């Protein structure tokens, strides 16, 4: 395997990501933003979001963390932090 | 950028053991193998002769191998 | 069983159960179209009874979720290869060797790499300098007799170093 | 004979009067130089043994194990440093000389003519042992190691003196020879039976068989080095020794009699290898595998076949040189963490790169490899067990399964998987451990490819 | 009120590196140490391993196997070209026997 | 200095007239070290 | 729909289904607290002593050495001999080996008797 892999394609591939799914929208949807908070989804869609890296990413994240990522740049730093994403 | 340091524990006693294993074995492994070869190709082992009449050989005079 | 916490939460142990069976139901069900859809069945599933404001009902639903799904799991489920039990799981557990090691090192391959070891003087230097002190101050000032908890604060008061970092920051890179 | 005795006697003030740091030297070189001298004598042919006095006299079984105990010199006295290197230099020659003692006494024992002089110097074999063991024991209970070392050795060796002098005062002398040449048998009596179980039970006592092998475990974890490998390989193999040597009288009331030990050898056997399974302490699980090959070798040496003796004096010398350079890693260990437990040291592929091929390959000397030495006694030894009965040979293949099973786990559980990563003290390793492991293995390999060498009397 | 001990806190693991880097295997002297790995590699394998492996290599035959080839060679040879089965039972001569009667 | 060396307790078991008191040897005093009895 | 999950000594029962977990007393709440209390302290004491940059050797775990010496040496302190430690071992340890003795007894008459009648297959037996 040789991948390469840096912050920037982590950021735009999980923004993408979630920019395509349904009930939420690309018009309001800052790198910073809260799920609950701001964006206005449910937990279980939360959860339903976590599903969606781990099967896009391929691997696993805890439900020991997997209580509280709750926004996209904390998602980011997480996958970044497992995978060791630098040079 | 895409090289990084990779991380081996301490080769270096592992290479001097090594080598040292070597040269102090193979410092009489090549001398006695050309000592045992020049023996078996420049002096003859023996041949199968029978006793000859009125004679005895000794406790050597037995045996195949020179170096035996 | 959790570091933070003693008890997960109600809503913990049922959203664990929602993974759990979305994820048997992915192992389940291929071709992913039909998985879509019986995803949302679950989801709806779901929905159709979230808005109970008892909790002893709140209870019995659950237990009896989890009769309906230990009925109806799936043998090998598809668990990701860096899970525990997955096909890798540590396949590079070969070559983690840690760094409290490359110091037994001859001189002369310590003469072959300058920079970094130069480098790893450095951060030994900014280890020992600020390790009693401040860590220790942190670890002894804060705490009651029983920590009563596993979070440990962060060093916050003025300059360095957050206290217990150096087996977090220097283990390995996980692919080597 | 005794251009062997007189220089072990000469090496001795070798170590008094050479000054501070080249004691060492002296002594090594010296007792590497008694080595080759001492493989100058394999001399012995066909129709005779060979007579090295009225007083000393080889047999082709002690000619093996004779070059084993002066070639296992050299090894031990350079095995034994780095745990008294920081101890005294009077205490440091004392301890050197008495393993020169006890190497001349093992000398006196293996070429021993007379069974009263073998009995002498067998007993004289047992006294210094204990001296080392308790002065350099380093645990708690080395106290009760030693103490139990000796009374078990003393109560069960002790009867068989007086069945010797019954023997002496009853036949004539008891040179060998003419304890052979004369033998007649002896019927079955109970004082017969009561002189066998005598003679055969002190030597039980020294193998040891399973109703009395806690004698062992305790004398080897609780040891040093020098003595666990000494006490173990030439004492047991000792023991052996004397045992093809006298059951030469008592011919027909061996089939009589000597069922239950055969009995309780082989169910021990399987029970002490299913007791090295499960334990920590991973001294403890060498010693254990010891009372099993040397139930075997009880079993080889009760059952009376020329195939039997062959493979017992095989499996007698592979598992001294398998077993002591076990006992020798352990060691090394032991000096890497100060721990003596086994799920605590893991790790150890990643770090120590070169260490993992001796373990693997003693694993495997231990494995009963099939060039190897150990799996030819086995070997024999199994084909003569099914030749005594067609059933025993379920109770052999269960003992070299699980044989397998232990060995193969000692090496999976402190050197594979995943080192603890808060022990942070372990040196990479020097020379004179490897060198040891090169002292072990390559004779044992280098017999593996002539084993014409080793195999005894009957060949 | 009591320690009931006297004697130093125990021990300092004594590191046998970071004094001398290019050291063998036991203390710090840096002549003997040399001295040390130099008699065993040469009198331990360059005259004691190589030199006994060239001796019990081969040596007179051990325990009388090829004059027993030999010999039998000889023997069958002559058993064959004399008519009587080679190796006759009864080893010791039924002529040179005495049975106890009945 | 990590060989073990019996301790005072282990010391403190040679100590008494006997060796293994029991229920009627427990008034066995250790005699005195002038072997010097006073008046 | 469900079989109700019985339970083994093999078979765990799993932390889902307990269904002990679903009815809560206030004093398991406590327990439960006092347990990551016990576990956090532990945790800090062992990263204490395990980040000190001055440490060389190990950590000596006292449970470790506890569960040893409790495993090995602890084993003949305490034991009295009851009719069932007595019952158990002369059961195991002297009936399989009378039975085996009792097989080769038989197996061994019968080759002997076997052989003085002749009947074997001895036709060429050389390697005894
Ligand atoms: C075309 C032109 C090229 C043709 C080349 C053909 C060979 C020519 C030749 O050398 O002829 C002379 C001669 C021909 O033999 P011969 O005169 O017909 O018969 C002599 C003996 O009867 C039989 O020899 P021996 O009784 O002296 O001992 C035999 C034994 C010898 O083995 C030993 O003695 C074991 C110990 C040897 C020393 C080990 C030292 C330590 C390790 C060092 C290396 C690492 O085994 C071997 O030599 C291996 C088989 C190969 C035989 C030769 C082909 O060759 C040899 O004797 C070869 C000796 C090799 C020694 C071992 C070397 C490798 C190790
Ligand atoms: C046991 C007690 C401790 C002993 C410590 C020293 C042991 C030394 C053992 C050396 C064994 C060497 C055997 C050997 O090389 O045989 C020649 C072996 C086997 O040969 P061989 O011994 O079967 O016969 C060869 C005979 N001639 C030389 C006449 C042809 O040779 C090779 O392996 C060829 C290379
Ligand atoms: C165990 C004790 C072994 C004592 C030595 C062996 C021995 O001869 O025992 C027989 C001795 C007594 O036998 P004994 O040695 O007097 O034999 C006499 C033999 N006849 C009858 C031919 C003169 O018994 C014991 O030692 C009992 C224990």
């Amino acid at each position: 395997d040789a991948p390469p892999l840096t912050l920037e394609g982590i950021k735009d591939r999980v923004l993408y990501v979630l920019k395509l799914y349904d009930k939420i929208d690309p018009e309001k949807l800052s790198v910073n933003s809260h799920f609950m908070k701001d964006l206005g989804l449910d937990s279980l869609d939360q959860v339903e979001i976590i599903m969606a890296m781990e099967d896009e990413f391929g691997f696993e994240i805890p439900d020991i963390d997997a209580e509280k990522l709750m926004c996209p740049q904390e998602i980011v730093d997480y996958i970044a932090d497992k995978k060791d994403v630098y040079e | 950028g895409k090289r990084l340091f990779i991380i081996k524990p301490s080769g270096f006693y592992d290479k001097r053991f090594l080598k040292l294993l070597r040269f102090y074995i193979l410092l009489t492994g090549i001398p006695v193998v050309i000592g045992i070869t020049l023996i078996n190709v420049f002096i003859g082992e023996a041949e199968l002769a029978e006793i000859p009449e009125g004679y005895v050989p000794e406790h050597w005079e037995y045996f195949k191998h020179p170096i035996s | 069983f959790l570091p933070s916490a003693a008890y997960l939460t109600h809503q913990q142990k049922v959203l664990q159960l929602y993974k759990r069976a979305l994820r048997h139901l992915e192992s389940r069900c291929v071709h992913r179209d039909k998985y879509r859809y019986f995803a949302c069945l679950l989801r709806a599933r779901f929905d159709e009874h979230k808005n109970e404001k008892d909790m002893v009902k709140a209870t019995q639903l659950l237990r009896e979720a989890e009769k309906e799904f230990w009925h109806g799991q799936h043998p090998q489920p598809y668990i990701f290869p860096e899970s525990p039990g997955g096909t890798s799981y540590e396949r590079y557990e070969c070559y983690k060797v840690p760094e409290w090691c490359l110091d037994d090192w001859h001189p002369s391959e310590k003469a072959m790499y300058p920079d970094y070891f130069a480098k790893r003087e450095q951060w030994k230097k900014l280890r020992r300098e600020s390790w009693e002190r401040e860590v220790k101050q942190l670890q002894e000032e804060t705490p009651v007799g029983g920590p009563r908890t596993e979070a440990l604060p962060p060093a916050r008061k003025q300059g360095d170093l957050p206290p217990l970092w150096w087996h977090i920051v220097t283990r390995p890179r996980e692919r080597p | 004979m005794l251009k062997y005795i007189i220089p072990t006697m000469m090496l001795m003030p070798l170590t008094w009067l050479s000054k501070n740091s080249m004691i060492w030297i002296n002594t090594t070189l010296h007792s590497l130089l008694i080595s080759l001298t001492s493989l100058l004598l394999l001399n012995q042919f066909g129709d005779n043994s060979l007579n090295f006095s009225l007083t000393f006299f080889s047999d082709s079984l002690s000619t093996p194990l004779l070059i084993l105990t002066m070639w296992l010199l050299p090894l031990m006295l350079m095995a034994s440093q780095h745990h008294l290197s920081k101890e005294n230099l009077a205490r440091k020659k004392l301890f050197i000389s008495m393993l020169i003692l006890l190497q001349l006494f093992l000398i006196m024992t293996f070429t021993a003519t007379e069974l009263i002089f073998f009995y002498i110097m067998f007993e004289a074999t047992l006294v210094p042992t204990l001296i080392i063991i308790t002065r350099w024991g380093n645990q708690t209970e080395r106290l009760n190691a030693g103490l139990y070392f000796l009374f078990y050795t003393l109560a069960g060796s002790l009867p068989l003196l007086v069945a010797l002098i019954y023997i002496q005062n009853t036949m004539g002398s008891l040179n060998f020879l003419i304890l052979q040449y004369w033998v007649q048998p002896m019927p079955n009596s109970w004082s017969n039976t009561f002189m066998w179980l005598a003679c055969m039970m002190a030597f039980m006592v020294k193998m040891p068989l399973y109703g009395l092998h806690l004698w062992l475990p305790k004398a080897h974890v609780e040891a040093p080095i020098a003595g666990s490998m000494v006490l173990a390989a030439i004492l047991l193999k000792l023991g052996g020794y004397g045992m093809m040597r006298i059951t030469l009288l008592l011919n027909p009331i061996t089939d009589f009699m000597a069922y239950p030990f055969i009995m309780l050898s082989l169910w021990g056997m399987i029970m002490t290898s299913s007791i090295c399974l499960r334990q920590t302490d991973l001294k403890s699980l060498i010693a254990y595998s010891s009372v099993s090959h040397m139930a075997l070798v009880i079993v080889a040496i009760l059952i009376q076949t020329p195939w039997s003796y062959m493979g017992a004096t095989a499996l007698m010398i592979a598992h001294g040189l398998t077993s002591s350079m076990l006992f020798c890693l352990a060691n090394s260990n032991y000096e890497r963490v100060h721990s003596r437990t086994m799920i605590l040291a893991r790790g150890l592929q990643t770090l120590l790169p070169l260490m993992a091929a001796w373990w693997l390959l003693a694993s495997l000397t231990n494995l009963a490899l099939p060039p190897s030495i150990n799996l030819i006694g086995e070997l024999f030894v199994v084909m003569s067990t099914f030749s005594w009965s067609n059933i025993t040979i379920i109770l052999m293949g269960l003992n070299m399964v699980i044989t397998a099973l232990y060995s193969l786990y000692m090496l999976i559980t402190t050197q594979r998987g995943k080192h603890t990563h808060h022990i942070n003290n372990i040196l990479p390793s020097f020379t004179r451990e490897n060198a040891l492991m090169s002292l072990h293995m390559l004779p044992l390999l280098l017999l593996s490819l002539n084993p014409k060498i080793i195999l005894g009397p009957l060949y | 009120p009591t320690l009931r001990w006297q004697e130093d806190p125990e021990p300092e693991d004594e590191n046998l590196y970071e004094k001398n880097p290019d050291s063998h295997g036991y203390d710090k002297d840096p002549a003997v140490d040399v001295w040390n790995m130099r008699v065993v590699f040469f009198f331990g394998f360059s005259i004691v391993l190589v030199l006994g492996s060239t001796f019990v290599a081969y040596l007179p035959d051990y325990r009388m196997q090829e004059w027993a080839r030999r010999e039998a060679e000889r023997l069958v040879k002559y058993r064959e070209a004399h008519g009587l089965p080679l190796m006759e039972s009864n080893c010791f001569d039924p002529s040179k026997i005495q049975l106890p009667e009945d | 200095a990590r060989q073990w060396q019996p301790d005072v307790e282990w010391a403190e078991q040679y100590g008494g007239a006997v060796m293994y008191p029991t229920k009627e040897t427990a008034h066995w005093k250790p005699p005195p070290w002038n072997d010097v009895d006073p008046p | 729909s469900f079989p109700k999950y019985e339970p083994s000594r093999l078979a765990s029962l799993p932390t889902t289904l307990d269904p002990a977990e679903y009815d809560i007393s206030s004093e398991t709440r406590k327990a439960q607290a006092e347990r990551l209390a016990i576990r956090s302290r532990l945790k800090r004491e062992y990263q204490l002593q395990y980040n000190d940059p001055s440490r060389r050797g190990v950590v000596e775990d006292p449970a470790l050495i506890r569960w040893t010496c409790a495993r090995s040496a602890n084993v003949y302190p305490n034991f009295r001999p009851n009719t069932k430690t007595s019952l158990l071992g002369a059961l195991f340890g002297i009936g399989p080996l009378i039975f085996w003795y009792y097989v080769f007894k038989t197996d061994r008459d019968r080759k002997e008797k076997l052989i003085q009648e002749g009947k074997l297959d001895r036709t060429f037996n050389i390697s005894y």
